[PDB]
C-alpha cells in the first residue's frame, strides 16, 4: 500500500523498491544507459539507490557517482548504500578489519564523488576480525561523517544479533539493516530467522535478487538467450544452475506462476518482486535493470502488491512448494 | 551461548540462552513468549515484579528441574510467581508435594 | 593486587588477585582453569551456577579456610558448589564435620 | 605453514616477517639500499615495516616515508608502525604522557608522509605518566584518524594487563599487540608471560631481534668484523657484550646448531628465524638487513618452520640449556 517506508525501526526513509548497480554499471550495460535508469528510476520516485566496491572493481560508484553530479541532484534527496569487503587483491584489502572498513569506505566515497554514504554495509561476515572491531569501526565511519547509518548482509541472525549486543556492551551503533536474498526460489532466510530480529531488535531487511539474476523472469526456458546475464563473461556459473536438472524444474514452476501473472493483469516478473514485499521485515527489493524496459516495468510491481490476497500467496506457495518450517 | 540479560526490578540476571532454551514450555524458554518484555536499548529482559523469588526460578533453569522455595520468600508469593514464569504442571505439583500437600442415589450421600 | 570481577549469573563479585591466588589449588586460584570462563569484553570471569551460594565461596578466600554454608542455601546445592570451585578434600571435610557428620569367613560374616 | 596471520585477536592481518628500520634505514645503511631492501620485501610478500621516531632521530621515517612515496604503493597494502617516546632532548619531549604521544605521532606522520600509521606503539613503559592518561591518548589518536591500531613494546604483562583493564573501565580501545625481544638467547618473556594474555585478552606478539642484532648469525665467532654491526660508532656497548666472556659461550653454542642447520638444509639464520615463528604468540617477526643478500637469506625461514620437528626443537632447547621454568 504505501510506497516509502522506513528501513527496520529507524527514522531513514527509503522506497520500497531500489536500483541496484551489479553486473550493469560500468560493466555490462553502458554508462549511457546507466544514467537512463537512474534517471527514470528517480523520476518515479525512488530514491534508495545501492552500490559496492567490488562491483567492476568500483567501476560502478565511479558510474553511480558520475550520474549523480551530472544531474546535479540534491543530495538529500538520494539514499545511496555501498557495501565495503573486496577491496583489492592485497591481503589487507579484505575483510571487515578496523583498517579496510575506514579505507575502503573513504575509496568508495572517493569514486562516488560523495561526501559521506547513507548505509555502509558489510558485504559478507568475516570471521577472521572480531566483533568489536567491526561494530567500532562501523560505529567511527559513522562519527566521523563518512556514512549516516551502517547494516549487515549474508550475516546470519547469529551474527547480526551479536553486533547488537557488542553495540550495546560499548555504547555503540548498532546495524540497522540486513541485505538477504530473497526470491521464489530463496525464502529460507527471510521468512524465519530475519522476521525475529525485526521485532527484537528491529533490524530491516534489504533484500536482493528478486527474479533470481533473472531466472523467475522465465527468460530461460527454452535456452541462454543473447545478452543475457547467463550469456555474460563471467557469468558461467549461472548458466551452469540454470541449464541444471535442478533450475529446469524451477522453469517448469514458472509456467504455473505464469498463469497467475496473467489472471492477476501482469507480468511474471512483477508478481515476483511484489510477492517480495508482502512481508513487514522487507523493507525496500533492490532491483536489477539491462534497459529501460526492464526497469519501467519491475517498477510496476507496485500495482501487483494490493492483488496479492492470502488466495494468491498460498496458490504460489503451493506452487513452489517450499514454504519454510517454522 | 548467546547471553541473555533478566532485569528483575532493577536485580540484574545473566544466564547462557541454552539454560534458559532447556525448557521450550516455559516463558523465558520461548522467544515469542519473552518477546513482550525485551528492551532494545539495554538488551535485557525487564520484570516489574518479586526480586527475592528470581533466584529460584532462574536455578529451576540452570539444575534443570530443582525447584525450591526460598527460606525468605512467603509460600503464596512464590507459588504465584511459578504461574507467570509457566514453569509447568509437572514442576509446580512437584514443588508442592516438595513442600508437604497431597441423581437417586446422590442426594441421600450428601445429608449423610 | 590486580583486580579480578567475578559475574555469578548476574550477581557482581570483585576481589584481589592475591586473595584467590591464596589457594592456588582451586578453580579460581589456578589461572589456567579459570581461564574458560573469562569474558574478555567486560574483563570478567562468568559463572551460570547459584548465586546466594558464592558469598561463602569468595569469603572462603578472604577468610582464608572459613567454609560456612549460608543460612538461606540448601545443604545439597551449597554442598555441589564446593566441587565446582574444587575447594580441596580438607576444606570438604572441615564443611561436613563443621556440619555435622563424622573368603573362609567372609561369607559366614555377612549372614550374621 | 601459513603466510599471513592476524596480528594478535585483530583482524589487522600482518605478515609472519617483516623489515624494520633501526639502525639501518638513513643511519647504517645508504637510502639506496634502503629502497632496495623494502622493493625485495615488498615483492617478496612482506607488509609489515616498522619504524620509531627514535631511529636516527627521524632519518627512519623520513627515508620509509621517501620509499613509500617514490614506489607509490597502495597505502591500503601497507601495514605501517611506529613507536613514540624518545621524541627529543626537551623534558615534554619523551615519555607516553598526553601530550608526547600526539605530539610524537604527528611528528612521525609528518617524516612518513602519511596519514596515518597502522599501529602506533609504546617503545616502553612510562612509570611518569599514569596508565588512563596513556590509554587515552592512545585512544585518541586512533579515532582522530592518526592510527588503526595501537600496542606496547618492552612492557610486562601485568602493564599490558592494566591498559586493558584500564580500556575497559573507560569504554576505550585496549592494546593488541605487545613487541618483545626474541630469539635464541631471549625466550623468557614470549615464551611465559605473554602466551597468557594472547588467550585471555588476545594479545599478539610483534618480536623483535630474531638474530640477537646478528650475533646468532655466527659472524663473530672470529672477531669483529668491519663494516658489522658491532664495528659501528655508538655500538660499543654490542662489541662489549660479544667479545665478553659470557658472549663466546654463546658463539660456542652456535657451533652446535650449526650442524642442525646444514643437516635441515638450511643457514643459521634461517634457522634461528623459523625457530622465533614456531610459536602461535608470535605474529611475526621484524627482519633486520644491511644488503639484499642477508634480507633474501632471512625471507629463506619460511621454508625452515616446517622442518623444524619437537625433535629438532628439543635438540635445539638442549643446546642452548635456556628453557624457561613454566
Ligand atoms: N547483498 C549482496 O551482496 C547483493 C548480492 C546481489 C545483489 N545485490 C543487490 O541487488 C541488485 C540487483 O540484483 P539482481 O541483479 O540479482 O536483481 P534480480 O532481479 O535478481 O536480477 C536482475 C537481472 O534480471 C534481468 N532483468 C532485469 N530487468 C528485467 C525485466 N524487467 N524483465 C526481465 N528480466 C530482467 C537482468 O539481466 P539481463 O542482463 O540478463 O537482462 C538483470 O541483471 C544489485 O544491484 C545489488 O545492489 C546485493
Ligand atoms: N621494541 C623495540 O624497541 C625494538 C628493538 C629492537 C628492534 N626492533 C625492531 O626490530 C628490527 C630489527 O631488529 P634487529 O636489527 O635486532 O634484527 P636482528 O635480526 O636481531 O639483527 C639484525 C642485524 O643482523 C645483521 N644481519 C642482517 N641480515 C643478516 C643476514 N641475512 N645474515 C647475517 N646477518 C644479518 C645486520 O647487521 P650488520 O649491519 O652487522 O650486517 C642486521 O642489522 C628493527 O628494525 C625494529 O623495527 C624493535
Amino acid at each position: 500500500l504505501q510506497f516509502y517506508r522506513n528501513l527496520g525501526k529507524s527514522g531513514l526513509r527509503v522506497s520500497c523498491l531500489g536500483l541496484g548497480t551489479w553486473v550493469t554499471f560500468g560493466g555490462q550495460i553502458t554508462d549511457e544507459m546507466a544514467e537512463h535508469l537512474m534517471t527514470l528510476a528517480y523520476d518515479n520516485g525512488i530514491n534508495l539507490f545501492d552500490t559496492a566496491e567490488v562491483y567492476a572493481a568500483g567501476k560502478a560508484e565511479v558510474v553511480l557517482g558520475n550520474i549523480i553530479k551530472k544531474k546535479g541532484w540534491r543530495r538529500s534527496s538520494l539514499v545511496i548504500t555501498t557495501k565495503i569487503f573486496w577491496g583489492g587483491k592485497a591481503e589487507t584489502e579484505r575483510g571487515l578489519s578496523r583498517k579496510h572498513i575506514i579505507e575502503g569506505l573513504k575509496a568508495s566515497l572517493e569514486r562516488l564523488q560523495l561526501e559521506y554514504v547513507d548505509v555502509v554495509f558489510a558485504n559478507r561476515p568475516d570471521p577472521n576480525t572480531p566483533m568489536e572491531e567491526t561494530v567500532r569501526a562501523m560505529t567511527h565511519v559513522i562519527n566521523q561523517g563518512m556514512a549516516m547509518y551502517w547494516g549487515t548482509s549474508r550475516w546470519s541472525s547469529m551474527e547480526i544479533m551479536e553486533a547488537y549486543s557488542v553495540a550495546r556492551q560499548f555504547n555503540l551503533i548498532p546495524p540497522i539493516c540486513e541485505q538477504a536474498e530473497y526470491h521464489m526460489f530463496q525464502r529460507e532466510k527471510v521468512e524465519v530467522q530475519l522476521p525475529e530480529l525485526f521485532h527484537k531488535i528491529g533490524v530491516g531487511a534489504m533484500t536482493w535478487s528478486p527474479l533470481a539474476c533473472g531466472i523467475v523472469s522465465g527468460k530461460y526456458d527454452s535456452g541462454i538467450p543473447p545478452y543475457s546475464r547467463a550469456s555474460l563473461k563471467g557469468y558461467q556459473w549461472l548458466k551452469d544452475k540454470i541449464l541444471s536438472e535442478e533450475g529446469r524444474r524451477q522453469q517448469a514452476k514458472l509456467k504455473e506462476l505464469q498463469a497467475i501473472a496473467e489472471r492477476l493483469g501482469c507480468t511474471l516478473p512483477q508478481l515476483a518482486i511484489a510477492w517480495c514485499l508482502r512481508n513487514e521485515g522487507v523493507s525496500s527489493v533492490l532491483l536489477g535493470a539491462s534497459n529501460a524496459e526492464q526497469l519501467m516495468e519491475n517498477i510496476g510491481a507496485i500495482q501487483v502488491l494490493p492483488k496479492l490476497s492470502s488466495s494468491i500467496v498460498h496458490e504460489i506457495d503451493s506452487i513452489l512448494g517450499n514454504k519454510p518450517y517454522s | 551461548s548467546e547471553r541473555v540479560v533478566i532485569n528483575i526490578s532493577g536485580l540484574r540476571f545473566e544466564t547462557q540462552l541454552k539454560t534458559l532454551a532447556q525448557f521450550p514450555e516455559t516463558l523465558l524458554g520461548d522467544p515469542k513468549k519473552r518477546m513482550r518484555y525485551f528492551d532494545p536499548l539495554r538488551n535485557e529482559y525487564f520484570f516489574d515484579r518479586n526480586r527475592p523469588s528470581f533466584d529460584a526460578i532462574l536455578y529451576y533453569y540452570q539444575s534443570g528441574g530443582r525447584l525450591r522455595r526460598p527460606v525468605n520468600v512467603p509460600l503464596d508469593i512464590f507459588s504465584e510467581e511459578i504461574r507467570f514464569y509457566e514453569l509447568g504442571e509437572e514442576a509446580m505439583e512437584m514443588f508442592r508435594e516438595d513442600e508437604g500437600y497431597i441423581e437417586f442415589q446422590r442426594q441421600v450421600w450428601l445429608l449423610f
